[PDB]
């Protein structure tokens, strides 16, 4: 068994090396349908009836959402019959790639499923792995960047950082709160995506390390949100200070690196002269800060500590390269006018 | 788009079943050359079998008179030669393996 | 990102089935394969923002050999010409 | 010497493809006598739709699926 | 264990009829000669090109030498 | 007359599967030390005409409990895939030229399945439910044993028709050179097609009687006269692809003679079997091909690969 | 020509009501592993009717892992009806 | 046996689905299947492409179905029906039936009707063939055997599969 | 170690059947000079219509007429 | 043309002879009790089929063993090339990979 899952866990990203390399309609088929194929023995691990009434519910989502595109890989086969990789010579390829491409993203409507999916998984350990689908299909759209209907690529991520903002307000199991407000992140990057597409890239770094620097803390025993109660009276309260420095700072304070990202998205998205535009995303993002506020008013205010509980034993977890993320999730804004001509 | 008359067609056709058409064939083309491979480069080097139909009367032609040639000379042993190998399925040739000398017994001598 | 490996170092993975005109191994062509060679001629040394705006010619006969799109209906529009008239007059042709 | 034989069958075939299609009828809003459908301008192999007009009877039939499905 | 040699004579002989005749229509179809095959485009080729030379319509009939003199 | 060579073949077969039927209890006979159908005949070669009839006048029924419209498309099968899988099998010319064909067996052979799990389906219980269901189990896993048998032979011949495997085994009866595959070839075919020493899917002694249990004399004959129209195929089949006749363009007529007389010997070997050995208790039966047929058949294909190219071998074909 | 419109209106098949419901699953997860022909055969012909000569083989790929997930997905549709003995896609469990 | 004899097989697959797409006990699905399957392949034989349209029969219709069959007796339904018979499949049927139907009638049932329907000719498979051609295997699929110049296409799906088992050795 | 060897020989003699003939064929296709042999017989026969290319100047060798001294020798088979 | 008209004329005596035999004394007019006197021999038998598992997998088992024989299959094709090396090198892994994937599995088959 241990040997495998290094075997499995090492073909996920060759799964993906094969869809960032390559010139070939083809390999971008066969480059992620690969995970479908790779990722589904993870959810499994302790053979429960969630997980398995869970990858099933995400199969059959990922499995028509690749076996569109396959549709439209061949449309224009037909017109112009080149294949590699650029604008798609043809609008029914195009519509038909990137609104059923935004099903493994998903953006603002087909989710239905980052929800059930990412709730009830019984296997929290990760999980952290939700963030390479992410980093698919990206290096798609990166590619084929000059051609969209551009009417839509906003109109589902409008309609997104929205949806998924009201979607956890309502909400109290924290594998949830994380699902969501991960549809809003998928906001900010492609929504900018037309203009000026790295810029993009920025929002996707910045956001891969907070989102990971959450779940490794999430890692000790936490599950839900009257269980981060008795953390700070129990485990060790230098770790309150830590999940005080990050939820406030991934919604994101000008302070803090979460800030990072806006403040260069709008130096693009307005010198573009649609002004109109970003103040609504500016501006929804911030009834996307009342989940962490509000979150953060639980493990701060001493909270009826659990019971007697006593745990004198010290801790073997793997907290690998925990030690660093927050002084790089938190302190880079006063570094960097790099990333615009870093990564580039 | 400019095409020709119906003229210079109707030419000479060589008129002969696909039996015969391989029975000598062989014999014919080694020896001939003096169009045909020119020929050729009247369409591979300069495509557009429009511009070139000159040499396909010459090509055409070499054949007139090779197989009027042939009648002169023997066309007894020619004759049943293209017999056997018309007797049928696939065309083989390993099945006249005998009677080819007596085909070619005069003609690679004789002429 | 496109990171492009195969052209620092030198392996080829794909880029041999990428297009219609590169070798078909008995050197045997494609029926619109003359058009290629025509069509990339005119956008290389361009950055394909002003081809589209540029070339356009030699891509558009070449998405009308492709389909035969056009040729399709000026043939089917000779079944007008003809064959509503056929007792009219004409029939055409003489047999043979 | 084979092909110099064909070469020849499509030009005549174009032509009395043409020839008796210019006779068929000359309309005004008709079209020009053997026009071209591309701009660019070479012997580009015709389609099958070019050899056979719409007689479309048997000898076609025996033409384009005549290979397939048997000797 | 004689009276088993008569129980085959039915069987055997049944299965030399569709030997037999296919093999006797072919022949006697295209009289003489087995019947042509085209395997390959190019051999289809020269029948299809045969039959219009060789005197109305068939592929079975061949001209020989004498036909162009 | 196209029509004409058709039907003389669909016809004149029907006789060789009704009178096996026949000579299946005359050797079977003296192999017990008996005679065979004996009283009716005189010699009993009139036997199956009587029997042919006994059948389609007794009364066929079906149970209250199936569904019809299966219980008809099933049988309307075991009679097509018998009687087209006929169609392209030099004799010496076969009556269509298929230019792959000899892949056109295993579409034709792996379809036939299709039609047991059908009928023991349409149906009812346990007898034929379960019983029809894991016979269809081990008829699948004996064509990976297939394929690839045949497979490699091919890569002794080069092409996937049968005018090829004329001319290459002339003279070397092609089962010289890979005498180890051919036995494999046949303990295939015998297996695959429910004969005697795997002989689970008919019951007699695992169960009662297997997937023939409903049929009452109407259909019944059909399956009695399908199952015999693949065994005496497959190894009319057999004969043409290992032990060759030398074609004669000129007496084809002694083609066949001498053809009838090897595929009508090596047929008699099922029968000859039957007498012989018993039943193998259906996990033996799976498990003895995965761990044992198996991993040879894969080997071997590793080496019939590489003796033409060890010795500029390579067979003349596309 | 005409064999383009079918098929296509062959490929909606999704038809999605019927792709996931209603019960007994194996009826949607049946139009899903035939959804391919319609990827397969439609791909099957602009390949085929031009001489791409190259791309080909493209069409045994569609079937290679066509056959090879859709047969994986069936294995939960044992783990679904183990733990019942009826799929009926009724099954909410896990809500939101 | 006319010039029609190919859109007479699609209209006949594009009916071969409409039976498995809408909601029939899926016993029948199968056969809805290995009749389109079925004329699927037929479609294929012809254009000159036959190796490839042969496999079907052997790597799918024939060897994958029966998979698909050989369960849905452990799935079991309980006590299948015939198809058609329910007052709840009938009803979405025919309306599919009759779309093409519609569109089939006056699609062309005249001169033209109207564009985008009308861009289409029929009747003689204009572009069906082209010209002749020389031989090799046949022209086109008669060389679909390279392990020549392709490999790394291979290698991924020589290797995609070898771990098909493994994950299914597990959850099993 | 031979004598395990020789007790899995007492047991399954099957598959060693099998690896016995797994290598042996791996190893031969490097050793016998047969080979190379294979490759050359493969790569001279004319699928192809040979194009005769244009002669001015050089023209190394491979005059009109074929027959005459041209070029390599592929006669080395024929007596083979 | 004819391959149809060797098709065809195939079923059409076979779906001919159903009727011929299973329908014609069918109808006859024979007693045939209506009893629910049938199903030979395990009476009455009321239970759903239990899913039994190793029934399953060698259906699952082939499927896979299955497809790469297709991609096996045009090695006697690509025996005529130009650089052969890329095949035999090429060609010797897919079987490789097939050997091994039973390896894997072969410690449980479980009762097959
Ligand atoms: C304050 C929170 C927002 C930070 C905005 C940036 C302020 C630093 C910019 C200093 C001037 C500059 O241009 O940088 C280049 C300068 C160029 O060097 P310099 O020649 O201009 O030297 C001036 C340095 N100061 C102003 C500090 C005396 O390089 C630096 O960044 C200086 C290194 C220190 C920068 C940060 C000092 C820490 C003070 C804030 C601590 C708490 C902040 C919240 C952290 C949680
Ligand atoms: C960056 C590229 C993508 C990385 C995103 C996350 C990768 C995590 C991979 C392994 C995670 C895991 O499963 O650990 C759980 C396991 C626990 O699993 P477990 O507790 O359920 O059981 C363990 C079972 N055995 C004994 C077999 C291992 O280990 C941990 O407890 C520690 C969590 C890993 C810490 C996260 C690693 C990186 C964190 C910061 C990322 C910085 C990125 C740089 C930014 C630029
Ligand atoms: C790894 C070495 C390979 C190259 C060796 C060079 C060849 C020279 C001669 C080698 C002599 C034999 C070397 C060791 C033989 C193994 C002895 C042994 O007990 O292992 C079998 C061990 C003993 O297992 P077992 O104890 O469970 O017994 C069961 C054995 N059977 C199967 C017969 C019931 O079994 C295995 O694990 C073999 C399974 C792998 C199957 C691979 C088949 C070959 C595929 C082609 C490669
Ligand atoms: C002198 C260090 C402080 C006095 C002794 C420390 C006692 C201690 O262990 O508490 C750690 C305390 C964390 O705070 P909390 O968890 O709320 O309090 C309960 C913990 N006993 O306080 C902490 O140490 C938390 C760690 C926060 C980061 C380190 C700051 C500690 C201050 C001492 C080092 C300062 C170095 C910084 C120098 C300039 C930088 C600004
Ligand atoms: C350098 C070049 C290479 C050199 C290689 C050297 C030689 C290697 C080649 C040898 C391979 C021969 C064939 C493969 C071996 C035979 C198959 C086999 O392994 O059978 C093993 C079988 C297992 O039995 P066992 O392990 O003992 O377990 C039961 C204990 N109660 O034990 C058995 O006995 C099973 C016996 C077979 C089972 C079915 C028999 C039924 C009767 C059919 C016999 C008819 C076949 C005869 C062939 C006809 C050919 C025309």
């Amino acid at each position: 068994n241990p040997i495998i899952f290094i075997i499995i866990l090492l073909t996920i990203m060759l799964g993906t090396i094969i869809v960032m390399i390559s010139s070939h309609w083809l390999l971008v088929w066969i480059g992620f349908e690969m995970n479908m194929l790779a990722i589904i023995p993870i959810m499994m691990k302790n053979h429960n009836p969630r997980a398995t009434e869970a990858s099933t519910k995400y199969f059959l989502t990922q499995s028509t959402a690749s076996m569109l595109l396959m549709m439209a890989v061949i449309i224009n086969l037909m017109f112009s019959g080149q294949w590699t990789v650029m604008k798609l010579f043809n609008p029914m390829a195009s519509m038909l790639m990137t609104m059923a491409l935004a099903m493994k993203l998903g953006m603002a409507p087909f989710h239905f499923w980052v929800p059930e999916v990412t709730q009830g998984i019984p296997l929290s350990s990760g999980l952290i792995l939700l963030t390479w689908q992410k980093l698919a299909p990206m290096s798609v759209l990166y590619q084929i960047f000059p051609s969209i209907n551009l009417n839509l690529i906003l109109t589902l991520s409008v309609l997104s950082i929205l949806i998924g903002g009201w979607g956890g307000l309502n909400q109290t199991q924290l594998r949830k709160i994380m699902a969501y407000s991960s549809i809003a992140h998928m906001g900010w990057m492609t929504a900018v995506l037309p203009y000026n597409p790295t810029m993009t890239l920025l929002n996707l770094i910045i956001y891969i390390i907070m989102t990971s620097t959450m779940f490794t803390m999430f890692m000790a025993n936490s599950t839900t949100t009257t269980l981060s109660l008795s953390h700070t009276w129990n485990k060790t309260p230098i770790m309150t200070v830590l999940i005080l420095a990050t939820l406030l700072s991934m919604g994101g304070l000008p302070p803090l690196s979460g800030f990072m990202p806006k403040w260069m998205i709008i130096q693009e998205m307005t010198k573009n002269n649609s002004i109109i535009l970003p103040t609504f995303m500016a501006i929804t993002a911030l009834l996307n800060l009342y989940f962490y506020m509000r979150l953060t008013y639980s493990t701060t205010l001493t909270m009826f500590p659990s019971t007697n509980n006593m745990k004198m034993k010290w801790q073997f977890p793997l907290m690998k390269k925990m030690t660093f993320l927050p002084t790089m999730v938190v302190l880079s804004t006063m570094m960097l006018p790099l990333t615009p001509m870093l990564s580039v | 788009v400019e095409l020709p008359s119906l003229e210079d067609l109707k030419v000479q056709e060589v008129k002969v079943s696909s039996s015969v058409l391989k029975a000598a064939a062989h014999h014919y083309g080694a020896q001939c050359d003096k169009p045909n491979k020119e020929f050729m480069l009247c369409r591979w080097e300069e495509k557009d079998p429009r511009r070139c139909l000159e040499e396909g009367k010459l090509v055409n032609q070499c054949a007139l008179e090779f197989f009027r040639q042939i009648k002169r000379h023997c066309a007894e042993p020619f004759t049943e030669y293209w017999t056997c190998i018309d007797y049928s399925g696939l065309q083989l040739f390993r099945r006249c393996r005998k009677q080819q000398a007596q085909f070619d017994e005069c003609v690679l001598d004789k002429l | 990102p496109f990171f492009d490996v195969q052209k620092r170092l030198g392996v080829d993975l794909d880029r041999w089935m990428t297009i219609q005109s590169a070798e078909q191994p008995h050197k045997i062509p494609s029926r619109c394969h003359a058009f290629e060679k025509e069509w990339i001629e005119c956008a290389h040394g361009i950055g394909s923002i002003r081809a589209e705006k540029e070339c356009k010619i030699e891509f558009e006969d070449f998405r009308e050999c492709l389909l035969r799109q056009k040729t399709m209906k000026r043939l089917h529009a000779i079944r007008r010409q003809r064959e509503k008239l056929i007792k009219e007059g004409k029939y055409t042709p003489p047999p043979h | 010497l084979l092909q110099a034989e064909k070469d020849r069958r499509v030009l005549q075939m174009l032509r009395e493809n043409l020839e008796e299609e210019a006779t068929v009828m000359k309309d005004v809003p008709g079209w020009k006598v053997g026009e071209s459908v591309f701009h660019t301008t070479r012997w580009v192999t015709p389609m099958m739709g070019e050899l056979y007009g719409l007689r479309a009877s048997e000898e076609v039939l025996s033409a384009t699926y005549g290979f397939i499905w048997y000797t | 264990w004689f009276e088993v040699l008569p129980g085959i004579a039915v069987m055997g002989v049944c299965l030399f009829i569709p030997g037999m005749a296919t093999a006797r229509i072919h022949r006697f179809s295209n009289g003489g000669k087995e019947k042509r095959v085209a395997h390959y485009p190019y051999q289809w080729y020269l029948m299809e090109r045969d039959r219009r030379v060789s005197g109305v319509n068939r592929s079975y009939v061949s001209k020989g030498l004498e036909n162009i003199d | 007359m196209f029509m004409i060579n058709i039907l003389m073949l669909i016809i004149p077969i029907l006789l060789a599967v009704a009178f096996l039927t026949l000579v299946e209890r005359k050797v079977l006979g003296y192999m017990q030390l008996r005679k065979g159908p004996n009283v009716v005949g005189p010699y009993g070669l009139l036997q199956p005409i009587a029997d042919a009839i006994k059948l389609f006048i007794k009364e066929p029924l079906r149970p209250a409990t199936s569904s019809a419209s299966m219980f008809i498309l099933a049988p309307i099968m075991a009679l097509g895939l018998a009687l087209t899988m006929w169609i392209p099998l030099p004799m010496p010319y076969p009556l269509i030229n298929m230019n792959l064909g000899v892949l056109f067996m295993l579409a034709m052979s792996s379809l036939a399945v299709y039609s047991i799990l059908w009928s023991g389906w349409a149906s009812n219980s346990k007898y034929a439910l379960i019983g029809a269901l894991r016979a269809v189990a081990q008829t699948i896993s004996y064509e990976v044993t297939l394929a690839i048998i045949l497979l490699s032979v091919l890569l002794m011949s080069g092409s996937f028709t049968l005018s090829t495997l004329i001319t290459t085994q002339e003279q070397m009866w092609l089962i010289l050179p890979a005498w180890p595959l051919a036995m494999m070839w046949f303990i295939s075919t015998l297996a695959e097609t429910n004969r005697a020493p795997f002989d689970l899917t008919e019951g007699e002694s695992e169960l009662v009687s297997g997937f023939n249990v409903e049929y009452a004399a109407g259909p019944f004959a059909l399956f009695f006269m399908a199952e015999y129209a693949n065994i005496i195929m497959m190894n009319i089949f057999t004969a043409i692809l290992f032990l060759g006749t030398s074609h004669n363009p000129h007496m084809p007529e002694l083609y066949t003679i001498n053809f009838t007389i090897k595929s009508l010997l090596l047929t008699m070997s099922f029968l000859w079997i039957r007498a012989s050995y018993p039943r193998f208790r259906y996990d033996q039966l799976m498990h003895l091909l995965w761990k044992n047929f198996l991993p040879l058949t894969l080997a071997l294909c590793m080496w019939h690969v590489s003796l033409p190219i060890l010795t500029s071998g390579i067979p003349p074909q596309t | 020509s005409m064999v383009y419109m079918n098929i296509m209106m062959a490929f909606t098949v999704s038809l999605v009501g019927l792709l996931m419901y209603r019960s007994h699953l194996m009826s949607s997860l049946l139009c899903l592993e035939g959804m391919m022909l319609s990827l397969f055969v439609m791909a099957a012909l602009t390949i085929l009717n031009s001489h791409f000569t190259l791309a080909s083989m493209m069409p045994i790929i569609l079937l290679v892992f066509a056959a090879c997930e859709a047969a994986l997905g069936l294995s939960l549709l044992v783990m679904v009806s183990n733990t019942y003995g009826t799929d009926y896609v009724q099954n909410l469990n896990l809500l939101q | 046996m006319m010039l029609y004899i190919v859109f007479i097989l699609s209209v006949i697959f594009v009916m071969g689905f409409v039976g498995f797409s809408s909601k029939p006990s899926p016993i029948y699905g199968g056969l809805g299947l290995i009749v389109s399957g079925g004329v699927g392949c037929g479609i294929v034989l012809n254009f000159g492409g036959s190796f490839l349209g042969l496999m079907v029969f052997l790597i799918y219709l024939g060897g994958m179905m029966v998979v698909f069959g050989y369960t849905t007796a452990m799935a079991t339904e309980q006590y299948p029906e015939i198809w058609l018979s329910n007052k709840a499949v009938l009803g979405a049927f025919v309306t599919g039936l009759l779309m093409e139907f519609f569109m089939v009638y006056y699609v062309l049932k005249d001169k033209e009707v109207e564009v985008v329907f009308e861009f289409n000719g029929l009747g003689d498979w204009v572009i069906y063939d082209t010209g002749d051609s020389g031989f090799f295997s046949e022209e086109a699929m008669g060389i679909a055997a390279l392990y020549s110049y392709g490999t790394w296409l291979v290698i991924v799906t020589g290797w995609s599969l070898l771990i098909g088992v493994v994950v299914i050795m597990e959850i099993t | 170690v031979a004598a395990f060897l020789k007790n899995v020989w007492a047991k399954e003699p099957v598959l060693v059947a099998s690896f016995a003939i797994a290598g042996l064929a791996v190893i031969l296709p490097t050793l016998s000079p047969y080979t190379k042999y294979s490759l050359m017989i493969n790569r001279a026969t004319p699928y192809n219509y040979p194009v005769p290319l244009r002669d001015d100047g050089n023209m190394p060798d491979v005059p009109s007429h074929p027959q005459d001294p041209q070029g390599p020798s592929l006669e080395w088979l024929k007596r083979l | 043309m004819n391959l149809m008209l060797a098709l065809l004329t195939n079923f059409t005596l076979a779906t001919l002879l159903v009727i011929i035999a299973f329908w014609l004394p069918q109808l006859n007019v024979y007693s045939e009790k209506t009893s629910p006197y049938e199903c030979g021999f395990d009476p009455m038998g009321s239970a759903r089929l239990p899913f039994s598992m190793k029934f399953f997998l060698v259906a699952i088992t082939f499927l896979l063993f299955d497809l790469e024989i297709a991609l096996l299959l045009p090695l006697p094709w690509a025996s005529q090339t130009a650089n052969l090396n890329t095949m035999l090198t090429m060609a010797l892994f897919l079987i490789i990979l097939l050997a091994v994937s039973l390896a894997y599995e072969w410690t449980q088959k479980g009762l097959e």
